[PDB]
């Protein structure tokens, strides 16, 4: 209720515009105009109200702070309706080739024999290898962005996906250091990473309210009920 | 229950979810050129 | 949507890891998969089965989450 | 007195427009004895349904806003004043006439069907004394709908 | 190859023949 | 009497599908069925089946719908 | 009749003897 009104306690008097956060002036017999500042938006390398906004979890209270409007649930649209949907699309899809191809070579991966060498000749021999670079090098991508991740907030359930997606990508990198110790037992690891990943894949999905719905439904059950059951 | 009160929260849930996934794109995008003016349509009456 | 999903990558990541008999094949396999899923099953057969140790447990994750999280969370839904 | 806005938020907007919107019956007056045009229509997206930007629609025509804010002696001084009487049965960009835009501006709240209502009713009976031979509640709006059956159309029940 | 006796097939097994691997340890086990 | 009609015109659709094994009489037929709807079910054995990969398709759309749709409905009813 | 390697087996198979329908494809595969 207060974060509303620090940010839109608009006031006017004499050296009011100063103090002010929302001015709004346009009103036709019906009808209602509302400005706002905003400052939220505006912090940056503090924390900031929309920072804060973006960032708390676990608190409870957060289903109202989230609500509050017009800026944060008006400046959410204006960035995602203009522009954001369509990145978020470009990066699901990205995601889902990555998946195709580390399965593609998974599935027709040669029994040999373990690892190399391999032959990597011919369309048969030199489609399967692309495959192989292309999951791994799709596979440090996942652990570069989580060390950040980590690093960036060292301190401290949530966030719950983005938790998945390292130890996804690790358990990628776990096999190919035994695939250049070349051992078989080294699969095993890989296959965890191949159904894994798809798992993890479904999280895209996040945004939609039907769909936003059943992925934060799934994560309650794992995270609570499950793991308490178990 | 843990089914029937996400759905009850999955209007808002779905939307503060959402501004997460927003924000951190905003954060990892290079901090590109992008908007950085509120004000809502509105037309209730109360007249 | 979510079911296929899951079922998709469980049944990939099978298809990779033995060949199995009838298994082999991902139209089978996920034949194989949803009968499961249904929660009709055979269950811990191995015989000819290469990462078994590894392979019960991959089975035991699938089945028991398919069973135990989507198919109640649909049902859950359903009421 | 007649000149209006351009910009694509309040476009068509007339001086008149406001005076209703601001509920000024001192000013509505004045302007319509000093000829205001008291068919301008205001159609820009403020006059329109939100983006949200929003809002709010009623549609367009002085009598249309003076009826869907509840201002039943402007509707009345729109139609009976001397300088220049309401057309009561013109319709705004979409095809409405003051009978749509009423059916368009209910939210089925109890309080707001009793007010659209009687302001209907109002209307008819100002048609009915002013312009017997005029049936207005026949009258289609651009997508071919009769007051009624845009209600119908739109669940406003 | 075959896991003799004492061998695991966690994967690569491909157990012996006298041998079967019995999952839990993952080793081969017969007789 | 909707299970009755929904099992009831799968039963006649598998009757004219493939004769086979057991399931040349609809009053088996329907048994075998039943027992589908019960949950209780040995799947896909397809010997000697004719458009089984059309047959084994149509199991899936029977037994699936079966239990997801009618069995919950009711049950849901039933709290 | 009976769908030879090759044959595919959605209707009327009927798969030959070393032939064995393999319900994906509907095609007959043997050996």
């Amino acid at each position: 209720g207060v974060l509303a009104y620090i940010l839109q306690r608009e006031i006017h008097e004499p050296e009011c515009r100063h103090l002010s956060r929302k001015f709004t002036e346009w009103a036709y017999g019906p009808v209602h105009s509302s400005l706002y500042d905003l400052s939220c938006i505006d912090t940056c390398e503090k924390n900031s109200v929309l920072e804060v906004i973006a960032y708390s979890s676990s608190e409870t209270p957060n289903r109202h702070d989230m609500l509050l409007v017009e800026p944060l649930n008006r400046l959410l649209q204006d960035k995602w309706d203009r522009f954001v949907k369509r990145i978020f699309y470009f990066n699901f899809f990205v995601y889902c080739l990555y998946m195709i191809i580390f399965t593609a070579a998974a599935y027709y991966r040669p029994v040999e024999g373990l690892p190399p060498y391999k032959l990597k000749n011919t369309v048969g021999d030199y489609f399967r290898v692309t495959g192989e670079i292309l999951s791994v090098s799709g596979g440090v991508y996942f652990f570069f962005r989580g060390i950040q991740y980590f690093l960036q907030r060292r301190p401290s359930v949530d966030s719950y996906s983005e938790i998945l997606f390292f130890v996804q990508s690790l358990f990628m990198l776990v096999s190919v250091v035994l695939y250049f110790s070349q051992r078989k037992e080294y699969v095993a690891s890989m296959v965890f990473s191949l159904a894994m990943g798809w798992t993890n894949m479904l999280y895209y999905t996040r945004g939609f309210q039907q769909m936003g719905i059943y992925a934060v439904m799934i994560e309650k059950m794992i995270l609570r009920d499950l793991c308490r059951f178990m | 229950e843990t089914v029937n009160k996400i759905a009850q929260e999955s209007k808002n849930i779905w939307k503060l979810q959402r501004a997460i996934t927003i924000l951190d794109t905003e954060k990892s995008f290079l901090k590109c050129m992008r908007k950085a003016x509120x004000x809502x349509x509105x037309x209730x009456x109360x007249x | 949507f979510v079911y296929l999903v899951f079922l998709f990558g469980f049944s990939t990541a099978v298809v990779t890891l033995i060949e199995d008999g009838k298994y082999n094949s991902l139209y089978s396999t996920c034949l194989e998969l949803f009968k499961f899923t249904i929660g009709m099953g055979d269950l811990e057969f191995t015989e000819n089965y290469d990462f078994k140790a590894v392979f019960i447990i991959l089975l035991l994750a699938y089945v028991i989450l398919t069973y135990i999280l989507l198919l109640n969370m649909l049902i859950a839904l359903m009421g | 007195v007649n000149a209006s806005y351009t910009d694509s938020y309040y476009k068509g907007q007339t001086a008149l427009h406001i005076a209703i919107e601001r509920r000024n019956m001192t000013l509505v007056t004045l302007l319509v004895e000093n000829g205001a045009d008291v068919q301008a229509a205001a159609n820009g997206d403020f006059f329109k349904k939100t983006k949200g930007r929003p809002g709010f629609y009623f549609g367009e025509l002085p009598l249309s806003l003076a009826a869907c804010t509840n201002q039943l002696a402007i509707v009345k001084f729109l139609l009976q004043n001397s300088w220049q009487p309401a057309d009561i049965s013109a319709r705004d960009s979409v095809g409405n006439t003051v009978l749509h835009a009423l059916v368009e501006v209910a939210d089925n709240t109890v309080d707001n069907t009793k007010f659209v209502t009687s302001m209907y009713n109002e209307i008819l009976i100002l048609g009915a004394k002013l312009h017997p031979t005029l049936k207005l509640e026949e009258i289609t709006n651009r997508k071919g709908l009769t007051p009624l059956a845009l209600a119908a159309s739109s669940g406003k029940i | 190859e075959c896991r003799k006796m004492f061998g695991g097939c966690s994967v690569d097994s491909d157990c012996c023949a006298h041998l079967g691997c019995k999952p839990t340890l993952k080793y081969c086990a017969w007789d």
